[PDB]
């Protein structure tokens, strides 16, 4: 594909921008998916299970 | 010439069960001739290896040496034939008609051009044929057959190269 | 005479018996009159004196052999067939036969089937060994075997033994080898806990002209399409019987009310001329859509205020709405703008959708990481079906049965299958040889590639 | 020769406009005597090679 | 000539047979004729995808733009395109809500095309650099920058996917691993390292050592950056008021559970790019003090096990020499007459540093380190990696730049080794708690043959276990591997990794039993350690066996590719003590029972060649004396490390 | 190259397309019909050369190219009529002119395609009648063959017609055969497991000519007692009582080994020995087929059972215990007597011009072979030199003969007989080399060691390997 051909489809539709649209271009100087929810739930479950396992430790120290 | 397909080094394989040197019995080293002659039996992965024709029967043609001798004569080069049949007796009536004769009784068994004609049977291709098309002058290499044959014995290194 | 009192029968090694590979002799390398050894493990030929089996039994003292075709246990050195019903497990593992009713109680899978080894398991949830890069084919086979239609069809040898295939055809092996794999993968009392796809994969490699081999991995969608086409062309025999089991269980009808555009570089008059002269007309080219390639949208390649995770999610309904009548699609054909529009005329009982998550860029081949937010409990395609026969299809509540996800980089990638097992409700995720348990909410998290849904 | 034969057996087991082709690029250096000194084509005592006197 | 000039006609100029040369030159002329004819007829008549794509986009936009807007807004459109390009190269979204939708679509298409071209160019340049192509300093700098940006983007995507996919390690597997680690610690009776008391006896010494070790990095250069100057000032202030500095360090450790952004730069290694993470100066000082204290406490309490190889007691070449000497010290370590076979598996934990669960690290380190200190270290493990305009968070990988990485990596490696070696084997290798055994030593001769695992050295992200499997044990392992992974086509040997450095006579020889036993050992080692935490790939590892068919046992430890050849198989070969050879004698008999031939590993030679190439290429305007000094330093290092193997 | 079309002539009946047949295999005996495979022949053509012509039926006498009976037809088969002719036999297997002695191991370059290569190997085994294929204990895919061009054609068909994969072929070798020189060193007392039976056999080399007489089917054990006894007492000069106690014919029906029941009637009951006679004969045949030295066929031996102990009950005596004891006794007897490996010697008849017969003699000098007879062709200038070059060193001999003579001589080969190896096989004092040809006296030990290594067997075979005391 020619470089021109590449942007040819965009350049054809690009002419549809009106004069106001072609003049308001600012200067460059200025239900749903909760992906993290399942990860947080899994991390909380793992931490709870480990703490339950960690509750069986013998002499783990702690400095307040 | 340069290899058609890149060949890995000898160390690329490491003493495979079918490649162990400690198992192959060695009697004579298989030279490149013994591999190019039977490519399918003495060459692993012989991709695109054109086979060669087996030995055609030897052309035992006693070439003439003296025009004086007859055409179909037992030349001394030919090994002599050792002359050592329940033939029916002549008491029967196996009589042939008076008009029965060999087909070529008048035609001789030899001729002036007979021996020469029998010589042209075994000859280089332009001599072998008797009717051809006039090829181009450049398209007739007069020295190709010399190069195609094995190099003459005792030639210098330059000539062999 | 000597049967039912064989002392040598107490030495059979059930653990070493693996009847998955080819059925050939040890030394003879012949497939005729084979007789495997129930003690030596390997398989020999012959069933009497002066045959390889007798020599192998005398030399190695392994004095118990079973014929792979006669299915009888005989003492090869003594040539005295044994009779012991306690050995029926070996015959069942060698030749898994499903009863007329047992082939319909697959939904009543309550007790876990413990193998002869020390590993409890469930039929259907079994791993196929990844012989080199066989991951794609193994996943496709383990997913296609989940569908009760195909599993039931292949679990009865009578359904395909009498198929009138040409004598000089090799494609009939695919219909024959796949049946053996399906029967072995559903064995309730298999000696091992897994089945080797070596035979089926080798047959697929042979019957595909150096395509989709076991050495180099291939595309899962392409492999599934090729296997489905081969099964459809192999189920039919000596006729153009399109009503194959595969064609009836996983192929539907789509009515593509497609059209074309006149020209992008033409004025109003020239465009309207072609629009009215049937040069840009809309036509119905209804075909059989065995697989609906629901194309996922390319990643925006830009962050936003929302989406704390930078993986662009996408809802299944929006993804599958493209095939609806209203949604028009454009095809960049040569010297033409093929602006088409599809419509599902008829839905198959087990719709198979394969989202093309991998494309080719201008200098490479990238894989779109967009997630498909597909609920895996209930869904209806009646909102995207054709208006002509909307009420004709009484049932439309389809549920996903199996998902095959190709995780990893495009070049070096793993093919994992997340399948929703019947009998129970757990949607187990199966690796090449590892069977795990996947949470239903986590199934909709991994980027799926090929999905098969049951219309219920 | 003999050492060369053994080495060959082991091996089988495991810019500048050059006008005249140098002798390095030549072939027919065979260790075996049978393939080095071979009987010539004596045409039954009545023929010989072409070109030569 | 040689044909005609024979007999009475000798050498001379009278050869008039010219048909052959005439034919050759006629053919050459006939071939040449079309080209020359075309030239004569013509005489008488009458890689850069980025710039090209930018020019094409600019031309399209300008031609679409009206003359009323092309006077001055063309520069604005170019600036917008530049902002879009710089946005996609730093994971920063490009948001121009005041721009036309078709303009935004065109900009996005141009950005995608340029990103694809840049990715392809960077991959090609990295491949050429790895192969050894001829490049320059500008090209190397540009390729390194592009590769670093791509790696940062890939790491950000991987962290986002880890957050989306959740913890890779399952809860049951994590609980089992924690239980195993707790059991191991209880058996060792390791007293936890408490928080640094207010009156620690060696607190001043540890603080001074940490300050010295941090100062040694700041060599005398032409100048120092503002951050470098602040770091040097903080170091001087710490050396001025040790008590106040220790108090501040303790306060930061007990309170500062949310650190600043840690920089990330990639060392320009030709083969294996490595990161260079720079922590904040006060944070770096606190981390160094914590690391020195933790190392001292672990040494006092004997936390790290002996098989953890890198230590001050034995340098790496001496570690390899000791491993070679102790391999032959095992009873009947070479007697293959009874069918026994010994397999030494050399493997590495792929992505061990990258795939370190922060939550699991916090849950495990609390069992050894102080709970507050463990929480502080875990929090420090989570930071915002900042580099140029790209900033990403870290949640699933320990940062190697932090001074506490050594203790964290050592604990992770100890956990992994306990998982791999097993409870009984690790206990036997570490001896009784009262009288622990030395490195590569068993408490008794019977305890040496108590299991197939005999010698094992857990280097930093590099394992090496020597297993002397008996004939029955080897047969059982082969049977198990075939049962769990049959290969009826005998395709196990299709992938076995042999050493191409050593000649074909000394290599593994790839036998039938040998290859299968090696694959079985590799699988059994891989099947022990869960793949969720860390998995030793069967490709990048190496399992070598010695048996009746394999006479040489080859190993590759500490970058020194060795090959032990026992004298039982090396008979009829006198001992000529060359520099490369290392005669490994016995222990009691003191006789030479074998000969551990050594040679520099190809990785070390590749690294040396890459260093030499970089020094030559990055010489530039540096004086000849500087280049000579760099070459001398490289040669000194290479010769002093591989003292013998260099010959 | 996928399907196979069996070819034969109908001795009776009329084979027709679509008829159900019972294709009796090469071993479909009457007692054990297990080799039978009831098939449905169909679509058979006539025997045309370049363009076959179909036909509906095939009358008795014509040559029919059936299509479908190829599934059980390995080498040769006789198609019969199912449901009838229940008292039928299988046509005798082919007896070839010469014997195959060359062996060549073959393995695929990529072990992934091994099933394809083995399927192609089975197909090519079916294609070539005299071709022998097997897989040894070392896993090598050895395939036999008559000569050199034969195997070249086999490979050019295997790698390009049936199995299109690339296959790696090892260096060709010669199938060596065992042979005893001296008499039995001592009496070997071999006992069956559970010590219920204790057999004993004394080995002795067979009288010269008797081996070639048995191998030529002249001395047929199929004849009755009287004819065999007469042919043994008269031609072989054997004692009239010794010749009346033959038991079997060694490894095959026509085998170079003779089993003689030399048990003294004063100590061994004839009936009790007969109760183990079948087991003893089977064990002797298996041993002579296997061989104790290099796992090779044993020729030119006469193993005689000096004595034997036999228990009463068949549960304790015979069955699965006599056969292994018989094989062990046979191996011990053939090892105790001083053995010697044998190699095939192939008669070569080089037809060359009389001017080049000297070069033909010179070429055969460097291959350990003597020119048996030189003679000119009556009427033809070219002489016909006849020689006998051992097959082991005869690989490539044709290329050398036609190259040292500038392409003016052609030669053939056929395994005329077997000769003892120059050295000794059980010689542990001779070293070997990986790439240096062993000298003339160091051939037998080298041959034995290299055969036991290639076959993957144990590298040492002592005189007390299979003996009872060790």
């Amino acid at each position: 594909p020619k470089i021109q051909q590449q942007f040819s489809d965009l350049k054809r539709k690009l002419a549809e921008v009106t004069e106001e649209e072609w003049l308001s271009i600012p200067e460059v100087g200025d239900g749903e998916l909760d992906m993290r929810k399942i990860g947080q739930a899994r991390n909380t479950l793992m931490d709870m299970r480990l703490s339950q396992v960690s509750d069986s430790v013998s002499g783990q120290t702690v400095v307040d | 010439f340069e290899p058609l397909v890149r060949d890995i080094n000898l160390q690329d394989e490491d003493w495979n069960e079918f490649n162990d040197i400690n198992k192959i019995i060695i009697r004579q080293p298989i030279r490149t001739e013994y591999k190019i002659a039977f490519p399918y039996l003495y060459n692993n992965l012989p991709h695109h290896v054109h086979l060669t024709w087996y030995h055609t029967p030897n052309v035992v043609f006693i070439k003439t040496e003296d025009p004086d001798l007859p055409a179909f004569y037992f030349d001394p080069l030919i090994n002599p034939i050792s002359h050592r049949e329940p033939l029916p007796d002549d008491d029967e009536e196996f009589e042939l008609p008076e008009f029965v004769e060999p087909f070529l009784k008048d035609t001789p068994l030899y001729t002036d051009n007979t021996a020469n004609g029998i010589a042209l049977l075994w000859a280089p291709r332009p001599f072998n044929l008797r009717s051809g098309r006039t090829r181009r002058a450049l398209d007739i290499p007069l020295v190709k057959n010399w190069y195609r044959e094995h190099c003459p014995a005792g030639q210098p290194v330059k000539v062999r190269v | 005479r000597r049967s039912r009192h064989c002392p040598y029968l107490d030495t059979i090694n059930r653990s070493v018996l693996d009847f998955d590979f080819e059925k050939l002799c040890s030394i003879s390398l012949s497939h005729i009159n084979a007789y495997a050894c129930l003690v030596c493990g390997k398989y020999f030929q012959g069933r009497g004196l002066k045959s390889h089996a007798y020599i192998h039994s005398v030399q190695f003292s392994h004095h118990v052999f079973l014929n792979l075709h006669t299915l009888k246990f005989y003492c090869l050195p003594d040539n005295y067939e044994i009779i012991d019903s306690s050995l029926e497990d070996i015959t069942y593992v060698l030749k898994p036969t499903f009863t007329k009713q047992q082939i319909a109680n697959l939904d009543k899978q309550a007790k876990l089937s413990r193998a002869y080894d020390g590993t409890t398991y469930l039929p259907g949830i079994v791993g196929l060994n990844n012989i080199k890069a066989n991951d794609y084919a193994n996943a496709v086979l383990q997913a296609l075997s989940n569908v009760p239609p195909l599993r039931n069809y292949f679990l009865e040898e009578d359904n395909y033994k009498n198929i009138k295939r040409p004598p000089g055809d090799i494609m009939f092996l695919l219909v024959q080898r796949f049946g053996e794999l399906m029967r072995k993968l559903w064995n309730p009392r298999n000696f091992k806990a897994h089945v080797s796809p070596h035979e089926m994969l080798q047959a697929v490699v042979l019957c595909s002209k150096k395509t989709f081999q076991i050495t180099k991995q291939g595309d899962g969608v392409d492999f599934l399409s090729w296997f489905l086409n081969a099964l459809h062309s192999a189920l039919g025999g000596t006729k153009k019987k399109k009503k194959t089991i595969v064609t009836d269980v996983f192929q539907g009808s789509m009515r593509i009310f497609t059209k074309k555009l006149p020209h992008p570089d033409l004025p109003a008059e020239e465009k309207e001329q072609l629009l009215h002269n049937d040069e840009y007309q809309e036509t119905m080219v209804e075909s059989t859509f065995m697989y609906l390639t629901l194309d996922l949208p390319t990643a925006p390649l830009y962050k936003d205020e929302k989406e704390q995770l930078i993986i662009p999610q996408v809802p299944l309904f929006n993804i599958l709405a493209k095939f609806n009548g209203i949604t028009e699609k454009e095809y960049k054909t040569y010297k033409e703008n093929f602006l088409k529009r599809f419509q599902l005329t008829k839905l198959p009982p087990y719709l198979i959708f394969c989202i093309k998550r991998f494309t080719k860029n201008n200098f490479f081949v990238e894989k779109n990481p967009t997630i498909v937010n597909f609920p895996i409990t209930n869904v209806d395609l009646r909102e995207y079906l054709s208006e002509e026969v909307q009420a004709v299809h009484k049932n439309t509540t389809y549920d996903l049965i199996a998902n095959i996800v190709h995780d990893g980089k495009p070049s070096e990638g793993s093919y994992r299958i997340h399948v929703l097992h019947h009998g129970t409700g757990k949607w187990y995720e199966l690796q090449d040889l590892q069977v795990t348990d996947i949470l239903p909410q986590m199934i909709t998290l991994s980027e799926a590639y090929i999905q098969i849904w049951k219309r219920r | 020769d003999k050492s060369k034969e053994l080495h060959a057996i082991k091996e089988r087991y495991l810019r500048k406009f050059v006008f005249e082709w140098d002798a390095s690029e030549d072939t027919s250096i065979d260790y075996n005597p049978l393939y080095k000194e071979r009987h010539q084509v004596q045409l039954l005592g009545r023929g010989f090679i072409a070109g030569i006197d | 000539y040689y044909r005609f000039n024979t007999g009475p006609v000798g050498k001379g100029p009278g050869c008039g047979f010219w048909a052959a040369g005439w034919r050759v030159w006629l053919f050459f002329m006939r071939g040449i004729t079309p080209l020359l004819e075309r030239w004569l007829g013509n005489l008488l008549a009458r890689s850069h995808f980025d710039l090209e794509l930018r020019a094409a986009v600019m031309h399209d936009i300008l031609d679409m733009m009206p003359e009323g807007i092309k006077q001055n807004k063309a520069r604005t459109i170019l600036q917008h395109l530049s902002e879009a390009w710089r946005c996609w190269k730093a994971n920063i979204p490009w948001k121009v809500p005041g721009l036309p939708t078709p303009i935004e679509n065109m900009i996005l298409r141009y950005v995608k095309a340029k990103a694809d071209w840049w990715t392809n160019t960077a991959h090609y340049n990295r491949e050429r650099i790895r192969r050894g192509a001829t490049v320059d300093k500008t090209v190397c700098k540009k390729n390194l920058g592009r590769l670093t940006r791509l790696y940062l983007k890939a790491e950000q995507e991987r962290q986002h996917n880890y957050l989306k996919d959740g913890p890779y390690i399952t809860a049951e597997e994590a609980v089992a691993v924690y239980t195993t680690t707790v059991h191991w610690l209880e058996s060792r009776r390791f007293s936890p390292i408490p928080f640094p008391p207010l009156s620690y006896k060696h607190d001043t010494k540890l603080l001074i050592l940490a300050l010295e070790r941090l100062k040694e990095a700041y060599s005398v250069k032409s100048r120092l950056n503002q951050s470098q100057r602040e770091e040097l000032g903080l170091i001087e202030q710490a050396y001025d008021n040790p008590h106040e500095a220790l108090s501040r360090i303790k306060r930061h450790l007990l309170t500062q559970r949310a650190f600043k952004e840690v920089g990330i730069e990639f060392m320009d290694l030709y083969s294996h790019l490595v990161p260079v993470y720079d922590v904040e100066p006060l944070e770096k000082i606190t981390d160094a003090y914590l690391d020195q204290y933790l190392w001292y406490e672990a040494d006092k309490r004997r936390l790290f096990p002996p098989w953890i190889k890198p230590a001050d007691t034995e340098p790496p070449p001496l570690l390899v020499y000791k491993w070679c000497q102790g391999i032959n010290n095992l009873q009947d370590v070479w007697e293959t007459s009874e069918g026994e076979c010994n397999v030494m598996l050399e493997s590495r934990f792929e992505k061990m540093y990258e795939k370190i669960d922060l939550t699991l690290l916090n849950r495990l380190l609390r069992l050894i380190v102080d709970h507050n200190i463990a929480d502080y270290m875990t929090a420090k493990n989570n930071v915002v990696i900042n580099y140029k305009d790209m900033n990403h968070t870290n949640s699933y990988g320990i940062i190697r730049g932090l001074q506490f990485a050594s203790f964290i990596v050592q604990y992770y490696g100890l956990v992994m080794d306990l998982l791999v070696l097993g409870l009984h084997r690790a206990s036997e290798m570490a001896g009784p708690p009262q009288m622990p055994n030395d490195f590569l030593s068993f408490q008794d001769i019977a305890t040496e043959a108590a299991h197939p695992i005999r010698l094992f050295c857990r280097y930093i992200d590099r394992i090496h276990i020597f297993f002397r499997f008996t004939a029955d044990e080897a047969r059982d392992l082969i049977q198990r591997y075939l049962t769990e992974h049959p290969d009826p086509n005998n395709e196990n040997i299709v992938g076995y990794n042999n050493k191409k450095c050593w000649p074909r006579d000394a290599r593994m020889r790839l036998m039938k039993h040998d290859v299968n036993l090696g694959r079985a050992v590799f699988w059994d080692i891989k099947n022990r350690l869960p793949r969720s935490v860390t998995t030793v790939q069967w490709e990048n590892s190496f399992v070598s066996v010695y048996s009746k068919d394999n006479p040489n046992l080859l190993f590759n430890m500490c970058g020194f590719e060795c090959r032990i050849l026992p004298k039982c198989r090396t008979s009829y070969e006198e001992f000529t003590h060359k520099d490369g050879v290392w005669n490994l004698q016995n222990e009691v008999t003191k006789e030479r029972t074998a000969q551990c031939f050594l040679r520099v590993d190809d990785e070390s030679m590749q690294r040396f060649h890459n260093r030499v190439r970089q020094i030559l290429m990055a010489s530039g305007s540096t004086t000849f004396t500087k280049i000579v000094n760099k070459w001398n330093t490289a040669l000194i290092g290479l010769m002093t490390y591989f003292r013998e193997a260099v010959v | 190259g996928v399907q196979f079309h069996a070819f034969g002539r109908v001795l009776s009946g009329t084979i027709h397309a679509g008829q159900p047949v019972k294709v009796l295999g090469e071993n479909y005996t009457l007692e054990d019909e297990e080799d039978s495979q009831i098939c449905t022949v169909g679509r058979l053509w006539i025997s045309v050369a370049r363009y076959h012509i179909e036909v509906n039926r095939v009358p008795a006498g014509n040559w029919v190219l059936i299509e479908g009976v190829d599934q059980p037809i390995v080498k040769t088969a006789t198609i019969t009529e199912p449901r009838g002719n229940e008292e039928a036999q299988i046509f005798r297997p082919l007896k070839f002119n010469t014997t195959s002695v060359i062996k060549i191991a073959v393995e695929p370059v990529n072990p992934s395609e091994l099933p394809k290569m083995l399927d192609g190997l089975r197909k090519v085994n079916k294609s070539y009648p005299s071709l022998t294929t097997k897989v040894e204990e070392s896993g090598e895919h050895v395939i036999l063959g008559t000569g050199e061009l034969y195997l070249d054609c086999v490979m050019h068909d295997l790698r390009k017609m049936y199995s299109e994969i690339d296959i790696k072929v090892a260096d060709p070798v010669v199938t060596f055969c065992e042979t005893v020189v001296e008499t039995s060193s001592l009496k070997c007392f071999a006992e069956t497991p559970n010590k219920k039976n204790k057999i004993t056999m004394i080995a002795e080399p067979l009288e010269k000519g008797l081996a070639e007489d048995i191998e030529n089917e002249v001395v047929q054990i199929t004849w009755n007692r009287k004819k065999l006894g007469e042919f043994f007492q008269t031609k072989y000069d054997w004692d009239l009582l010794a010749a009346r106690s033959i038991w079997a014919f060694g490894p095959d029906a026509t085998g170079p080994n003779i089993l003689v029941d030399d048990t003294l009637p004063s100590e061994v009951d004839k009936a009790l020995l007969g109760s183990v006679k079948d087991s003893i004969v089977q064990g002797f045949q298996w041993g002579t087929r296997e061989g104790p030295l290099c796992d090779e066929l044993i020729r030119n031996v006469k193993f005689k059972i000096l004595d034997a102990v036999v228990a009463q009950e068949p549960l304790h005596r015979g069955g699965g215990q006599i056969i292994p004891t018989a094989r062990r006794v046979v191996y011990s007897a053939f090892l105790m007597a001083t053995p010697r490996l044998m190699e095939p010697y192939y008669f070569v008849e080089v037809q060359a011009p009389a001017d080049c017969v000297s070069a033909v003699y010179t070429v055969l000098a460097r291959r350990r072979g003597h020119v048996t007879q030189d003679a000119p062709i009556p009427g033809s200038p070219l002489y016909t030199i006849k020689a006998f070059i051992p097959a082991i060193d005869s690989f490539g001999f044709e290329t050398d003969l036609r190259t040292h003579t500038q392409g003016q001589a052609f030669s053939l080969s056929v395994f005329h007989h077997w000769q003892i190896v120059p050295g000794d096989p059980l010689d542990k004092s001779i070293v070997i080399r990986p790439l240096e040809p062993q000298p003339a006296p160091h051939l037998a030990r080298e041959f034995m060691i290299k055969t036991r290594r290639r076959k993957g067997l144990s590298e040492d075979v002592s005189i007390s390997k299979f003996f009872d005391d060790p």
